[PDB]
């Protein structure tokens, strides 16, 4: 039974891996978003393209 | 007539200089403030 509590908190953990990654990616994702959106205003800002 | 064309093509063309000078300007403002951020940068994240 131990180890099968084991195993059941693990599976929760995966669970809260998974999760954690997709918060992760969203985050990225929107600082990705942001950082490409400072680009837009410098690039553009500057003239020299 | 040929007075009044040569006119009209100076005012056009002195308007067109007066449009290219304009962005001339704005894009040697953008250097300029582009060229004061490097130095910026420069000093400060050298610094370590």
């Amino acid at each position: 039974s131990a180890h099968l509590k084991l195993k059941e908190m693990q599976k929760v953990l995966n669970a809260h891996r998974q999760r954690a990654m997709e918060a992760r990616s969203s985050l990225s994702k929107a600082q990705n978003k942001s950082k490409v959106l400072t680009a837009l205003s410098r690039l553009q800002k500057s003239g020299r393209i | 007539t040929s007075i009044r064309e040569t006119l009209e093509n100076g005012e056009t063309r002195m308007k067109m200089l007066n449009e290219f000078v304009k962005k001339t300007s704005e894009e040697i403002d953008s250097l300029n403030e582009d060229v004061e951020e490097i130095k910026l940068q420069k000093e400060k994240e050298l610094h370590k």
